[PDB]
């Protein structure tokens, strides 16, 4: 009778231990045993615990970095500059698995997108007319850039400061 | 994730922070790029509050 | 007796907990064993992919590689234009393991220091070579057309299933991207 | 309801509420508009009283 | 008969005020024509003393 | 025999009392004319001290 | 022995003092002379640790 | 080990403690050698604070 | 989602309104508006006209 009780009282705890949550806003990524098992929606949801573990992400919500910097224009003058760039995170495996910390990747790729749209233009048509192209060659040249990195982040927007 | 105070000050000035909850010492700190990582007070700082709202960063409180 | 038992089972179960390996999805790593991992299956050592595996409890030692791209930055650095002007360059490259046996192997360790200043040292040293032949005007107005693709293209191929030694594909890594953050003048200049 | 304390002083700043009780943290603020919310205060803040009596709020204190 | 903070105030500031029996947070009021009410600390105010000694009211406390 | 604090703070702008033994709230204040009384702070006054300290009067604590 | 707070506060203006151990409420000093006695803060006085820290007298606090 | 308050002060003041462990009363410093010792606060200091973080020390919290 | 509406709203109104106030001085937008910038936004914003 003691090997009975002690399989109920093992897989009692088993699915106790099963039962996590994932936050409304928040999409999961289950791996067994490092596998990529699936894509995992919100609310209350069982896994074998101990054999699958669940990586929780934000896709949601708007995320929004800023990039400024001191930079050369075409007639060998500088002038500050500020951006603000808002993006979204989908097929969050792509924003897992395919590079190491992609904030920061993205962050870098917006100063080199910035650093190219800017080295054409000289100063005064900068600080005169930059709103609208500035922006629409930089948004074109920072997704470009993004693309080929195949990372899971959409470009939301990207407006002048 | 726990994360120390001075570096949280440094973004807070650097604006990478967008909402701060505030239980009681500790600091439930979300980032603008919507990653959150607690933080602990040291010691009371009255001008941590005046630091936070007037570099528009979002405040909540706690039941 | 009962107790037997019990100790039997606790005992294969703890041999089977040090005995248990994981790898996770994003990085694939290869069991190192002190003496006899290099030269598995031949020339190619074991790849491992991710997965459940068994391994034995202490002729071997676990360690993983990344599978994922890397980036590396270059925080300063001087460079000399064509009409002798110093400039310098902010750049950051972003490079993914090819091929895990050749890159275990070539490098010194698994350790992704030393495949980084391998990547540091050859990427500076084409880019000081590119740079030098055009004019700072040139290199700020239109770089990633005429630099940033033709340094990626030169270090993938090796120039100046064929493989050049030369060329980073000898090494286990690939480059995928190479981009220029930010470009400064000498302080006299500025 | 309950509204976030930047928030409230954002509301407060422009003459949005007409009367606060306030209970320890706990706050109960009535709009101008006669609605009723509840903040609840993040740490010590002694601009508050003064934001709240230069603005010509009515503030109450409980027992 | 219970009377809020600002108004309380409002009346230190015209002088209306003759003594006050401070009681922790409460404050026994008095007015110059011998009214009687009381008001509420609603939290810890560093210039109320200041100016009630300015406009020179009887303070007192209580054991 | 109890005085007031309003009244304590007149008297000693007036350079007239010697000793402030200080009992937390409480305090035991000696005259100038060997006249010994007690008196209660209302609330914390950080002012009480920089006061007593200009004008020459000595203080003296309790354990 | 225990001595008086503003006659420890003009000595340590005078310079007299080299170490003072603060417990809390209680302070344990010792003069430049190596003479031991024991004094007390009357209330809360910031200016207290200014004046020790910019008068170069060795401040000991204890667990 | 043990190091007086005022020691930590003008060894803050120049800049070679890199790591400022702040556990309520007590203070677990680093130094810039990997030199690590025990420090107590004498009574609140709202100064420190800022010093310890104009000077880019960093600190830390405890729950 | 909201978020994306929104940004793409923002983006559109910006530009046509940029362009209607770069057409008109200060006089014209601060005197006498009577809904007529605002309206020819408006309308300009239900419809494919530019």
């Amino acid at each position: 009778r003691v090997v009975t009780i002690a399989a109920a009282a093992i897989v009692i705890i088993w699915a106790a231990s099963g039962f996590y949550t994932i936050k409304e806003a928040e999409r999961g990524v289950v791996t067994r045993f490092g596998k990529f098992s699936h894509l995992v929606e919100p609310g209350l949801n069982w896994k074998p615990t101990f054999i699958d573990e669940v990586k929780p992400v934000n896709v949601e919500a708007v995320r929004e970095l800023a990039a400024s910097g001191v930079m050369l224009t075409s007639d060998e003058n500088v002038v500050r500059v500020e951006m603000n760039v808002q993006y979204r995170v989908t097929n969050p495996e792509k924003y897992l698995y395919s590079v190491t910390s992609p904030d920061d990747s993205l962050r870098q790729a917006t100063d080199s997108a910035l650093r190219g749209v800017i080295g054409k233009y000289t100063m005064d048509r900068i600080l005169t007319e930059g709103r609208t192209v500035i922006r629409s060659d930089t948004q074109r040249e920072l997704e470009e850039t993004i693309r080929p990195y195949d990372m899971g982040i959409t470009l939301l927007d990207v407006n002048f400061q | 994730r726990k994360v120390d105070y001075s570096t949280f000050l440094q973004e807070v000035n650097n604006d990478q922070v967008r909402e701060a909850r505030i239980n009681g010492r500790e600091i439930n700190v979300t980032k603008k790029d919507s990653n959150r990582y607690t933080t602990y007070i040291p010691v009371q700082d009255p001008k941590l509050l005046d630091n936070l709202l007037t570099k528009n960063v979002k405040v909540v409180g706690e039941p | 007796m009962r107790k037997s038992v019990i100790a039997i089972i606790i005992i294969v179960l703890v041999v089977l907990y040090m005995s248990v390996f994981v790898v996770k999805e994003g990085e694939r790593g290869i069991t190192l064993r002190f003496g006899k991992v290099l030269r598995d299956d031949d020339n190619k050592p074991l790849v491992y992919e991710p997965g459940l595996h068994f391994k034995i409890p202490f002729i071997e030692t676990v360690k993983m590689l990344d599978a994922r791209i890397q980036t590396m930055d270059n925080q300063a650095d001087r460079f000399v234009t064509k009409e002798k002007k110093d400039l310098i360059v902010d750049s950051y490259i972003k490079w993914r393991i090819s091929d895990f046996s050749r890159y275990y192997l070539a490098t010194g360790g698994g350790d992704i220091s030393q495949a980084e200043v391998l990547l540091k040292r050859k990427f500076s040293d084409r880019l000081r070579s590119e740079i030098g032949r055009l004019d700072v005007k040139d290199i700020v107005t239109d770089s990633r057309g005429r630099l940033t693709l033709e340094v990626r293209d030169a270090l993938n191929s090796g120039s100046a299933p064929v493989i050049n030694p030369n060329s980073m594909a000898a090494l286990g890594i690939e480059v995928v991207d190479v981009r220029i953050k930010q470009i400064n003048l000498p302080t006299e200049v500025s």
